[PDB]
């Protein structure tokens, strides 16, 4: 659910 | 399941690290040299806060980083996001002795961390990374290898084969650098260890900097972003 | 100075000879602990060890060459990075274990407060020292680094300045040790450079230990259950958390 | 201090 997974994978 | 990382040459390596490099970013345009808490400590977030976002995109492009799992490199990250900031900083302001540069257009010194209640010794201690580097006349190639160690690194025992030959690539690398710029052998090693052991300095002023960053927090002055506050919610 | 003319063998040997002993705690295995008296079993142990540590220090080639001040600096940074490289040194050949004394040995389990994140800090540390096969002769070089760079850039005038200059002369002898070692050792040149940076690379987590073990000896403080030593108090505040 | 006695005896 972090925000750094999301960034990490866009 | 091999990496692409190992096969690149020294050469390779530092173009690589070179162009992967984020940009010098801008704080906000207002004249109004910060002497408050609040606009002080909101310029700073403001600007981490989108340092990050590039620093999570410069990541993704330090080769070996990519191989590890989506999960590995979530933990690298989490662990080294505020060291990073810091080596930064610490580069930007080399040139300018007694200063931080934090953005082109906002040069800090000690008595503006003055307002802050605990910046002023966070600022010291940039300080005098800022000058050893100089004396030690620290390159850009230099730079970025040290960067990417710390990367890989202040996490790496908090979880590793890959991580550890992906570190001594770097290792090579750095002195590759040396070796083409002349030094003798003794000075290779003597100059890698005296970096090597200011990258333990950095990690000193990030802890004192995170705890400064969560009195921050619960003293609910100045809003963090979701983002900065999963960063530091990560260091417990 | 003496120390700026030692020959690499001499370094080693004058590091070995100034090697403090292992100490006893008080603990009883028939004994039941609470995690307040585990902790004042430690807090024992340390405040003995911090004795020998200061004379130990008074060891290290150059360290006395440096003011009272100087010297009360590094040791009130290094101190805890110091005692917990020894632990780690101590428990390197006890895989899961901490040996903390020869009569006792923990595992993660009799961690329990906060203290569990430390521990298995140090235990990974172990585990690190263990993959790399640490030899007792760079271990002794390490320690004394970590005495001599932890509080170098913490520090007037630029007389002051030649104080930190002769500290960096001494810090790149023992570099010239610790190579020296390698080379012997039948490492190649590639080989020695990796293994020194693997080395360092190594301090930054002790220090990173340090940093959060003192923030947890603060909250013990603070919550007045354990009895912290009167020395360790000091240090402790030494760092003003 | 100490530290600093100790450092001296
Ligand atoms: O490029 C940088 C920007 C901000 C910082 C820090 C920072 C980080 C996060 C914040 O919310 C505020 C300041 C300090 Cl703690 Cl040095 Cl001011 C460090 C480097
Ligand atoms: O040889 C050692 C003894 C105690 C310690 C620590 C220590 C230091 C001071 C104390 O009051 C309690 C524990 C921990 Cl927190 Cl790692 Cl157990 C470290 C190494």
């Amino acid at each position: 659910h972090k925000i750094l997974h999301r960034l990490l994978q866009e | 399941k091999n990496s692409l990382a190992l096969s690149l040459t020294a050469d390779q390596m530092v173009s690589a690290l070179l162009d992967a490099e984020p940009p010098i970013l801008y704080s906000e345009y207002d004249p109004t040299r910060p002497f408050s808490e609040a606009s002080m400590m909101g310029l700073l977030t403001n600007l981490a806060d989108r340092e990050l976002v590039h620093m999570i995109n410069w990541a993704k492009r330090v080769p070996g980083f990519v191989d590890l799992t989506l999960h590995d490199q979530v933990h690298l990250l989490e662990c080294a996001w505020l060291e990073i900031l810091m080596i930064g900083l610490v580069w930007r302001s080399m040139e300018h002795p007694g200063k931080l540069l934090f953005a082109p257009n906002l040069l800090l010194d000690r008595n503006q961390g003055k307002c802050v209640e605990g910046m002023v010794e966070i600022f010291d201690m940039l300080l005098a990374t800022s000058s050893r580097f100089r004396m030690m006349n620290l390159q850009g190639e230099e730079f970025v290898c040290l960067k990417s160690i710390i990367l890989l690194n202040s996490g790496v025992y908090t979880f590793k084969d890959h991580i550890h030959r992906v570190l001594d690539k770097i290792t090579d690398t750095l002195i590759h650098l040396m070796a083409k710029a002349g030094l003798t052998l003794q000075q290779q090693h003597q100059r890698l260890a005296q970096l090597l052991l200011i990258l333990s300095h950095i990690r000193h002023m990030s802890n004192k900097g995170m705890e400064h960053l969560y009195s921050m927090k619960c003293k609910n002055v100045v809003p963090l972003s979701d983002l900065l506050l999963e960063m530091l919610d990560a260091h417990r």
